[PDB]
RNA sequence: GGCGACACACGUGCUACAAUGCCCACUACAAAGCGAUGCCACCCGGCAACGGGGAGCUAAUCGCAAAAAGGUGGGCCCAGUUCGGAUUGGGGUCUGCAACCCGACCCCAUGAAGCCGGAAUCGCUAGUAAUCGCGGAUCAGCCAUGCCGCGGUGAAUACG
RNA sequence: CGCGGGGUGGAGCAGCCCGGUAGCUCGUCGGGCUCAUAACCCGAAGGUCGUCGGUUCAAAUCCGGCCCCCGCAACCA
RNA sequence: UCGCCUCCUAAAAGGUAACGGAGGCGCCCAAAGGUCCCCUCAGGCGGGACGGAAAUCCGCCGGAGAGCGCAAGGGUAGAAG
């Protein structure tokens, strides 16, 4: 679906404060945003590569889309490891698809979150993306709660093309970003 | 506890009284340690007694509804080995 | 059992009374 | 289904699954059962989502629970330390806050005995 | 796409302590949601509700009069 | 102020680990002792501790008093749980010149170890052992689970 | 100098060979039995593997240097 | 100690001794082989639940210091990885 409430919202609204704020020669300089990559570390799969499917399942439901599988790059002693391993899930997830899913993450999933004072702001990283970490995966709608055998969490890479973190920042604010300030 | 009460003894309650409208203050050595503290104690220091010796303690809002003895501990004990 | 004060057989048995053995009679 | 933070409680009885939250047993629970009117007897597994969303909604919002609560015992407790007074060092070493007795059984709060020689 | 393998992700409707998200797009539509923040209880839309600091605040307070 | 200390070690005990059990309701049956510087019916306020009031008793003459287990009914459905209540947070009550060190009690929250205990080891031969409650001395109050007593129910087993 | 073996809880000895895992007796510590000690029983603690380097994903283990130990040898002159 | 490979000695062709200085081989792989197509390291800094000097992820910087089954040399990402 090429409509998708947020998508709209950046459009309408999120763009015209970014230009008025920060004030713009070009339309592209106007800071976009590409590419919500989502992955799972999982060294809890590791001699099990079977709980490993279970874990792209619940991955594929609420994101759309199948992860791959990474492997384990150099071979380390301390955790187990061989080199060859299945680690975890990652899922690149962009254009729509990103956007339905980073609906659904402001206005269910992190308002499920036991506590939540608020995302940190101090996870931008120089650039201008940001990142940030979940502990538990049935914060999410697609999520029965009976569907889960253990807790994995995740990791949220948010790649923005704002050079820089304030504007970064300001974007996803204007998005409903909701921040420990 | 009391309520219809907060008991502090009369000889400190007196010179506390007193350095609030004297408009100096300074270092006040009490043996009653049955006191309660506060509210014109604070920013005050006064010297508890230990049963050895009088402690100075510095006297801040969140020390309130507590006796002064609280801050003067009894015993020394830094462990065993 | 006769050391829950907050049931009728703690407090028989701590000999006291309350919500949770009134007196009563 | 679930009430404040996550907490699911289920099957079993309703007014006994309240305890299964933090903040709320015994009392507090056969409380906001007559005050939402509801039959404590019922078993959270089936009952109107009528007879949920005004359970959530009560409890959540009368009184301050497993968030909120923990992390304000924690500030009390943070609070008796560092004010350096003689309840505060208690919890600073470990120790027994009220009364009792060091010399035998703290072990609760002490910890599993760690033996030395005579 | 690569067609197989694959949630099917099709318009939804969905529910809180609020009203619906229309937007939705979903795998698996008709899902209800437990609480939101936003729709503003419990955090966003500042509430505030049950509030601390209560503790500095009271010792002071009943004290004084007595 | 300390005798109340706490890395630890021992003795005597209380409470348990549950379904011959736990909870709530209703409903029975004791004895011995204490009390007009005290015991306190009954009414009211309070969820309650308790606080107001306030009659009776120098006490087989009023009070402590409810005995508890039991009985009946209902609930819990084998779960670290309606088991178990240690710890801790907050809120109060009473005595007392005063409850930080060091009090007892009520309420809200918190709910720990514990699923019958290694080697070892104690008591008990009948109205006993188990188990259930009650009074008193000391005493302002109380760390009593102690001690000295009172009755309720009530086994097993001794070839030798 | 030369060739061969060794260095691991307090003591004595395995494990090294064949990379991943450090065990055995005794001592030590806490309980028990005894009037008491020993014997005896029930529990526990304790080694970074001489050392410095290297190899590997990983070194007590494989490799090199150095340091001690024990043994053998040092003949025709 | 004795055959074989790498480096130095070796005096800028080759070659070159010593009981000169240092290391390796006596295998291995049905994919670690042929071809077509694609992809590009290590490291550092910043961000990210369990994740720690390091598992996986995201950003920037990083002409090769990585990799090329094993010693060393030469070579090599305009690939041999
Ligand atoms: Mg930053
Ligand atoms: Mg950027
Ligand atoms: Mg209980
Ligand atoms: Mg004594
Ligand atoms: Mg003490
Ligand atoms: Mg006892
Ligand atoms: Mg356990
Ligand atoms: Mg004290
Ligand atoms: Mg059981
Ligand atoms: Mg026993
Ligand atoms: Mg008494
Ligand atoms: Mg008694
Ligand atoms: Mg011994
Ligand atoms: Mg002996
Ligand atoms: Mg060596
Ligand atoms: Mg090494
Ligand atoms: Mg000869
Ligand atoms: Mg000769
Ligand atoms: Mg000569
Ligand atoms: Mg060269
Ligand atoms: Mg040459
Ligand atoms: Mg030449
Ligand atoms: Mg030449
Ligand atoms: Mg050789
Ligand atoms: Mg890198
Ligand atoms: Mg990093
Ligand atoms: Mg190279
Ligand atoms: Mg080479
Ligand atoms: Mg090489
Ligand atoms: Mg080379």
């Amino acid at each position: 679906p090429l409509d998708v409430a947020l998508k709209r919202k950046y459009y309408e609204e999120v763009r015209p404060e970014l230009i008025r704020r920060f004030g713009y020669q070009n339309v592209w300089e106007v800071p976009r945003l590409e590419k919500v990559v989502i992955n799972q570390g999982l060294g809890e799969a590791k001699e099990d590569a079977r709980i490993l499917e279970k874990a792209a399942q619940e991955l594929a439901l609420i994101t759309g889309q199948k992860p791959a599988v990474t492997r384990a790059k150099k071979s380390i002693s301390n955790f187990k490891l061989r080199k060859g391993m299945p680690i975890g899930l990652r899922v690149t997830l962009r254009r729509d698809r990103m956007w339905i899913f980073l609906e659904k993450l402001l206005n269910v999933a992190l308002p499920r979150i036991r506590d939540f004072r608020g995302l940190n702001p101090n996870s931008f990283d120089g650039r201008g993306n940001y990142n940030l970490g979940l502990r538990e995966q049935l914060i999410f709608p697609e999520i029965t709660y009976d569907m889960v055998d253990a807790l994995r969490g995740m990791d949220i890479a948010v790649v923005t093309t704002a050079e820089t973190d304030e504007e970064a920042r300001a974007l996803l604010e204007l998005l409903g970003f909701p921040f420990r300030k | 506890s009391l309520k219809k009460g907060v008991f502090v003894d009369d000889h400190l309650l007196e010179k506390v009284l007193e350095l609030n409208a004297k408009g100096e203050k300074r270092l006040i050595k009490t043996w009653s340690r049955r006191s309660t503290i506060v509210p014109e104690m604070v920013g005050h220091t006064i010297a508890v007694y230990n049963g050895k010796q009088h402690v100075p303690v510095y006297i801040t809002e969140n020390m309130v509804g507590h006796k002064l003895g609280e801050f003067a501990p009894t015993r020394t004990y830094r462990g065993h080995g | 059992g006769k050391g829950d004060r907050r049931t009728r057989r703690g407090k028989i048995w701590r000999g006291t009374y309350g919500k949770y053995r009134p007196r009563k009679k | 289904a679930r009430i404040a933070g996550v907490e699911i409680p289920r099957n079993k009885r309703v007014d006994v699954a309240l305890t299964y939250i933090y903040g709320i047993g015994k009392a507090r629970a056969k409380e906001a059962l007559e005050k939402t009117g509801i039959n404590p007897a019922t078993r959270v597994k089936d009952l109107t989502e009528a007879e949920v969303v005004r359970l959530r909604e009560y409890v959540e919002n009368t009184w301050k629970l497993e968030g909120e609560l923990r992390a304000e015992v924690a500030a009390n407790i943070k609070r008796l330390m560092d004010i350096g007074c003689y309840r505060g060092l208690r919890h600073r070493r470990g120790l027994p806050v009220r009364g009792q007795r060091t010399r035998t059984n703290a072990r609760t709060r002490k910890g599993p005995r760690k033996t030395v020689a005579a | 796409m690569k067609e197989g393998i694959h949630p099917k992700l099709v318009p939804a409707r969905i529910i809180c302590g609020c009203g619906n998200v229309i937007e939705t797009y979903s795998t698996k539509p008709e899902i209800y949601v437990e609480v939101c923040s936003k729709c503003h209880p419990f955090y966003t839309g500042q509430q505030r509700f049950v509030d601390t600091e209560g503790r500095v605040e009271r010792f002071q307070r009943r004290y004084g009069d007595s």
